[PDB]
């Protein structure tokens, strides 16, 4: 009847509007803000171990690039070198290549910190956009260094948005660096429990599962943003003049019908990707991150000098587990709604 | 406690071959490479090797007669009076540390 097929293209599109446009209220919006807070988490919580500044081209092509990080702020020297006294050396990481199972190239580094920079300065500027958002403009600032024969800082600006799609791009990118390059990793000298003290280990040999974990969370947050597009340009509309069989004919009624299950797959998908991506954030946080990724609150390193001698790394800075709790919060809503949603698929489904 | 060179044999003659050894070698290295002359410097560069890699990557000093092992020795066949002097090694540490260490040999 009218009054049905009407109750149940409202019951959809209140839960789509909700799903698509919602910020608090969607779990298709909590999991992808969960992705990208969990590869700042990662970042934060490993980052500074990660060995960068090998040569690509040649050893006498002796570079070096500070990396800036603010806060209580830090900078990381990508190519140098500590010597036995404690002072600096301009000879350092470059004077060995840079590939797979070594170290990131400068190029390498500086587009994890551009990225990292773009990714966490976006959340906080102006949040994550909500999914059907076309998103917002904003002005990103990246702080580097070099060295001259004196010291050059260089604060570039990226004109950059705060969009899902470009959000995920930036935090692939770090993944992405990390799995297919896995740069080594700095010692303790003679601080979390997986930075060991003995030797020094590869980043895919102790962050492994981590690395596809946060992999899988983008891929994921990635495929909730195309089923939402789908969802949002995908709007059944309500029934007025139901009597008129001119106007309601059986024709533009079976494709309205099949409009109401393409919008109803789709927040199936989504519900069902955002649990995927709690069910990822869980195979991320549990293994060498369970005492860090998760909490906030004076570690180091030789390629590493702080402003003041407290920071954060170490330790994750995200809000992963507030954003957790918001993910789980709002999917109870949705996966109590499913009685009004099967109602409307099986309704569906005669025509 | 430091890092030294040793030349085997100690003085060379051309045509043979020379290996500088390395004593008190610090156990958790990233990498090492070999230079040719006093000083660290790229341009000099025989050969670099990373602890995770199997191979290692020459350098524009690399003449072709050189092999690294990976206990960070280097030998050097079929000597010439050009290859007269000093040869630098240094190490990097799992701490990014480095030490250095120089090496000669006098061929006749």
């Amino acid at each position: 009847s009218a009054q049905a097929i009407n109750q149940a293209v409202n019951n959809l599109n209140e839960r789509a509007k909700t799903l698509a446009g919602g910020t608090t209220n969607s779990p298709a919006y909590q999991a992808t803000l969960l992705a990208l807070r969990s590869v700042l988490g990662l970042w934060n919580s490993m980052g500074y171990a990660v060995i960068c500044g090998g040569y690509t081209k040649s050893p006498g092509e002796n570079n070096q690039k500070n990396f800036h990080y603010t806060d209580n702020g830090t900078t990381i020297n990508c190519g140098g070198s500590t010597n036995s006294n404690g002072t600096h050396s301009s000879n350092g990481t470059n004077t060995l290549k840079a590939d797979k199972n070594v170290s990131l190239s400068i190029e390498q580094y500086e587009k994890i910190h551009e990225s990292y920079q773009i990714l966490s300065k976006a959340l906080k500027q102006a949040g994550l956009a909500p999914l059907n958002s076309k998103g917002e403009k904003l002005e990103a600032h990246v702080t580097t260094s070099k060295y001259q024969q004196q010291t050059k800082t260089t604060t570039s600006v990226i004109d950059t948005t705060n969009d899902a799609q470009n959000l995920l791009t930036q935090a692939q990118t770090i993944v992405n660096t990390l799995k297919d390059y896995c740069p080594m990793l700095i010692a303790k000298s003679s601080t979390p429990s997986w930075q060991t003290a003995g030797g020094g280990k590869n980043s895919c040999e102790t962050f492994g599962a981590e690395f596809s974990a946060a992999s899988d969370m983008i891929n994921n947050a990635q495929k909730i943003v195309q089923e939402t597009q789908q969802l949002s340009a995908n709007q059944p509309k309500n029934i007025t003049q139901p009597h008129n069989l001119n106007l309601n004919t059986p024709s533009s009624l079976t494709a309205l019908a099949q409009k109401m299950l393409k919008n109803a797959q789709s927040q199936a998908e989504i519900l069902k990707l955002a649990n995927q991506v709690e069910s990822d954030f869980n195979k991320l946080s549990s293994g060498h991150l369970k005492d860090y990724i998760g909490k906030c609150d004076a570690i180091s390193s030789t390629n590493m000098t702080m402003q003041s001698q407290k920071n954060n790394w170490g330790n994750g800075c995200a809000g992963v587990e507030e954003t957790l709790t918001s993910l789980k919060t709002s999917a109870a809503d949705f996966n109590n709604q499913t009685p009004q949603i099967n109602q409307a698929q099986n309704l569906a489904n005669t025509l | 406690a430091k890092l030294t060179i040793e030349s085997m044999p100690l003085s060379v003659a051309e045509g043979k071959e020379v290996l500088l050894l390395v004593h008190n070698l610090p156990q958790h290295l990233f990498g090492y490479s070999w230079y040719k002359g006093e000083r660290v410097d790229g341009n000099s560069q025989i050969v670099g090797y990373v602890i995770g890699t199997q191979q290692a990557t020459p350098g524009a000093a690399y003449s072709g007669r050189e092999t690294i092992y990976t206990n960070a020795s280097l030998l050097i066949q079929n000597v010439t009076q050009n290859d007269i002097g000093f040869y630098t090694l240094q190490v990097i540490k799992s701490d990014l540390v480095n030490e250095e260490a120089t090496g000669q040999f006098h061929v006749y």
